[PDB]
């Protein structure tokens, strides 16, 4: 097979790249060929012009994309690429690895991502793990609102466990305020555990309101989604710390194990559809040209191809494109600017790492052990 | 009219799956919404959460839930109160009762007790304390007391608790409601 | 002293650019040459995707355009290739304007955050589906989806638009891609009271499910369609029902009307702009940026705030999702089995047209008693 990555920024040339596949997977019926070219600095119109001049001297089936960049375009710029050549591309970090719209279904594209749902499903874990029941929702316009109310409805309903959702909010940051709205609504609420969900900027100007408010303070906890966070690199300390949130792991995976995934989905779909149609996947790159006649079949690869496992552990895609089986890190922050880890999730599961002692007796009803 | 009976012996309940909120409650009830039948008749207890979904034609009889018992002070019983793994207190899961038990937090604790132990139909339920397998039975009045006549061998006892009327169900939209619970008055 | 403010543009023929070229001429011509001057750079469209985003991020960017226009292609190659642009500017949060490109699939903001169009989609056409309904006085109806974004946003379109008003749920019919033959669906239709029925479908699908329902005899009297303006053209045009009711947008096939309004308002908006303060110059060049450009957003809010009613192809504002708002159709009969204009609907309400109405049957204009 023919295959390329790429990698953006860091100002290096890198031998763990190499490292990073180590030659891995040569077991395999089919070989990996591999072609590896960094760019110091990215472009739309350069990050689109460098992967198809390299389809001109690769001609490459598969291309992975990393970055150094906090970029959010990037992905979605790969994703009209997939729209384009056809040819699958993924990335393992940074910009690609951010959330984008949902794919149209005949690109093929992947991320190592996540989606809304599936984010506050996480929250939701999260609170039962520490055995906070009751908690409120602050909500803006931003987008997936009220789908996120829809997703925790079906979820927080579901359970037997008498739960209280105690206010949902949803304040527009456009219509700027001089009332302090925001300040009037959320002043009101009383409850512990507090979800939040907006743009990051938006977080900033909810939190300087808490602030104001007093929602920040102790024995009250907030607990996002993957957005405000972002990258981490950054963290406004208007946040207020001990804010618990959820991100993509780092430690669990090295930017060169991660690419050394990537390959290793490519050529295990290479290797489900050889073993499937005995027919190589190779195919012409150039994307200036019509697409290469024969691509329409790799179709049937991607519809294959979404649930591909190495190492005994899955990559398994979704319908949206991200990770059907994405590894995620519960995050907090620590005191001064540190984001420390503390628990990972997986697929279905999740895990995480005046006194005045009293003794009694069993007695008839009075104390009684069970 | 031309009737014919709801494919799943349930009447209804709200059921399936998570998003947004997906399916329908399953069982005649759904049949209406769905306009299998414009028009439900059967013995149907009246209740807000179904309401806000249809209308509710006016009740022409009463009934409420008690216990069958071989020949308990209250719906409140101090021996209800006082379980015993060696006196049994019966019912069937995904009964309204169950329903009862688990929407209401003031007794919330007491339901555990009655879900050991559950049947799954009427008539096993029944036999269990001709059988004297279970010494206790608790469901519905209007179910229980033609049994009660039934036999003999076996008493209802206490204040019909929890007890409700029962109605023809209809979409709000339609009007012929309007004239119906206006024919039922006149019935009653 | 002067300051050079670049734009960049796809469109379909150099005649076209010439047309954008002139456009923004105008608009240094009748806004401020002192403080401020626009220039114009453009590449034709490239065959794929690949060599046109290329282009984007070296033959555009590396102008440092503030904004891009689109158009699609003379011949439409699959469907949006201009999805890739909006992607590859979407990396700088650089704006992005469409003159033509229906596609619904741009009004998610979260795929596409910086795309904004001239024009608007199909689910927003239950608007006018909605708006139909002031007009039968009935809110008893049976709606027909695909299975798709397109669909489902449509349900939530006229849910959403029936949502605020009392709820109305009269029935709700979801189909599945690739079955020729649907009969069965329209069979339980049928139990349904609701007698006026509307659906939406891809081009092929609409064959299919007027070709069930005549079978079925549900474009009969007592029975109504409504329906959506793509799903009527082509092979479902020949196979389609009488008396059928049908939408139709206007200045949708036009890129130049669209260009030369669309520029007026970037004019305005970047006009708008310089009175605020912090402003930055786009990244110059794709190659070395991996950083957005902060400006992008504002640019893009003030744009979609950018009034100027008066324009060529008629009054500009933008909605929540970046598509267009107060747009215009032209509602259309099947009469005689020809398309006739009863009425055409102008802003949020509509105007009914001296022509004679179609209904489906025997009937020149046309709840159903269930015994």
């Amino acid at each position: 097979m023919d295959i390329a990555v790429i990698l953006v920024g860091t100002t290096e040339e890198v031998a763990i790249k190499d490292v990073h596949e180590k030659d891995d997977f040569h077991h395999l019926p089919v070989t990996p060929r591999v072609e590896l070219v960094t760019m110091q600095e990215s472009d739309p119109k350069s990050i689109i012009t460098r992967i198809c001049d390299l389809m001109s001297d690769k001609k490459v089936q598969g291309v992975v994309f990393g970055d150094d960049t906090d970029q959010e375009a990037i992905a979605q710029i790969l994703d009209f690429i997939s729209v384009q050549t056809l040819t699958p591309i993924l990335g393992i970090h940074g910009g690609s690895s951010m959330i984008m719209a949902d794919k149209e279904e005949a690109s093929m594209f992947f991320q190592f991502g996540p989606s809304i749902e599936q984010q506050a499903s996480v929250m939701l874990n999260i609170m039962e793990e520490y055995d906070w029941y009751i908690f409120s929702i602050v909500t803006t316009y931003f987008p997936g609102y009220q789908d996120f109310e829809n997703k925790v409805r079906s979820t927080i309903e579901n359970s037997f466990v008498g739960w209280e959702l105690e206010e949902v909010i949803h304040l527009d940051m456009s219509l700027d305020d001089i009332d302090s709205k925001i300040q009037n609504q959320l002043k009101k609420l009383q409850s512990p555990v507090i979800l939040l969900y907006c743009t990051k900027e938006e977080a900033t100007y909810i939190f300087e309101v808490a602030h104001s408010v007093g929602l920040t303070g102790y024995g009250f906890t907030w607990i996002v989604p993957s957005l405000v966070a972002g990258d981490t690199d950054t963290v406004p300390d208007e946040f207020p710390t001990g804010l618990i949130s959820v991100s993509y792991d780092e430690w669990d995976y090295d930017l060169p194990a991660r690419v050394r995934d990537g390959i290793a989905i490519i050529t295990t779909a290479a290797s489900t559809m050889l073993s499937e149609h005995n027919s190589i996947p190779q195919s012409k790159s150039s994307c200036n040209n019509i697409q290469e006649s024969r691509v329409y079949e790799a179709h049937m690869l991607k519809r294959y191809l979404i649930n591909v496992t190495f190492e005994g552990r899955d990559l398994s895609f979704s319908e949206d494109g991200y990770q059907m089986h994405p590894k995620l890190v519960i995050i907090l922050l620590n005191q001064e600017r540190k984001w420390e880890r503390v628990g990972k999730y997986k697929d279905r599961s999740l895990k995480m790492w005046e006194h005045l002692s009293i003794v009694t007796l069993e007695e008839a009803p009075f104390v009684i052990v069970e | 009219y031309e009737v014919h009976l709801v494919a799943d012996g349930k009447f209804g309940t709200q059921e399936r799956v998570n998003n947004s909120n997906a399916a329908a409650w399953n069982g005649m009830m759904g049949e209406l919404l769905s306009g299998q039948a414009d028009m439900i008749v059967a013995p149907l207890t009246i209740n807000n959460e179904r309401a806000q979904y249809i209308e509710f034609s006016k009740p022409f009889k009463y009934q409420g839930l008690t216990i069958l018992v071989k020949k308990i002070t209250g719906i409140n019983d101090p021996r209800l109160r006082n379980p015993s793994d060696k006196f049994i207190y019966a019912t069937v899961k995904q009964s309204s009762v169950d329903i009862y038990f688990r929407r209401q937090v003031e007794l919330s604790t007491m339901y555990r007790h009655m879900e050991k132990h559950n049947y799954e139909s009427a008539a096993e339920a029944i036999q269990a304390v001709r059988d004297n397998k279970l010494h206790a039975f608790i469901w519905d009045s209007a179910v229980l007391e033609f049994e009660a006549s039934q036999k003999c061998d076996l008493v209802t006892t206490g204040e019909l608790f929890f007890r409700s009327g029962f109605g023809i169900g209809m979409r709000k939209d339609s009007p012929w409601k309007q004239e119906v619970s206006l024919n039922i008055l006149k019935s009653h | 002293d002067p300051k050079i403010v670049n734009i960049g543009a796809v469109l379909s023929t150099k005649k076209h650019e010439q047309i954008f070229r002139e456009a923004v001429n105008q608009a240094n011509f009748f806004h401020f040459t002192r403080k401020i001057q626009l220039n114009a750079t453009s590449v034709t469209h490239r065959p794929n995707a690949i060599q046109m985003a290329l282009s984007v991020c070296e033959d555009l960017i590396s102008s440092q355009v503030y904004a891009i226009l689109v158009s699609h292609p003379p011949a439409p190659t699959d469907h949006l290739t201009p999805t890739p642009i909006s992607y590859t500017a979407g990396f700088y949060r650089i704006p992005v304007i469409g003159l033509t490109t229906r596609m619904s699939i741009y009004s998610d903001k979260s795929i596409h955050l910086s795309f904004l169009r001239t024009v608007p989609p199909y689910s927003h056409q239950a608007l006018v589906w909605f708006e139909m309904m002031r007009l039968f006085n009935w809110n008893h109806v049976i709606l027909i989806v695909s299975d798709d974004h397109e669909g489902r946003a449509a349900q939530k379109k006229l849910e959403t638009l029936l949502e605020e008003k009392e709820s109305k749920a009269d029935k709700v019919l979801q189909f599945e891609p690739g079955t020729k033959n649907l009969t069965a669906l329209l069979l339980e239709a049928k139990e349904l009271e609701a007698r006026v029925i509307i659906l939406s479908a891809s081009e092929d699908d609409a064959t299919a499910v007027y070709k069930s329902a005549a079978m079925l005899d549900m474009t009969g009297a007592g029975y109504v369609w409504l329906v959506g303006e793509r799903e009527i053209s082509g092979s479902a045009l020949r196979y389609a029902p009488d008396g059928i009711i049908g939408l139709q947008l206007i200045n949708g096939k036009n890129e130049s009307a669209h260009i030369s309004d669309a520029v007026a308002v970037v004019a305005q908006a970047i006009h708008e702009l310089f009175e605020m303060e912090q402003i930055t110059d786009p990244p110059r060049g794709c190659v070395g940026n991996t950083n957005i450009w902060k400006t992008g957003p504002l640019f893009k809010r003030v744009l979609m705030s950018s009034k100027y009613p008066d324009g060529v192809t008629g009054r500009i504002e933008f909605n929540e999702d970046g598509d267009r708002k107060f747009a215009q159709y032209s509602i259309m009969n099947l009469q005689n089995r020809k398309l006739v204009q009863v009425g055409i609907f102008d802003g949020s309400y509509i105007i009914q047209n001296d022509r004679k109405i179609i209904w489906p049957g025997g009937e020149t204009e046309r709840y159903q008693m269930s015994t």
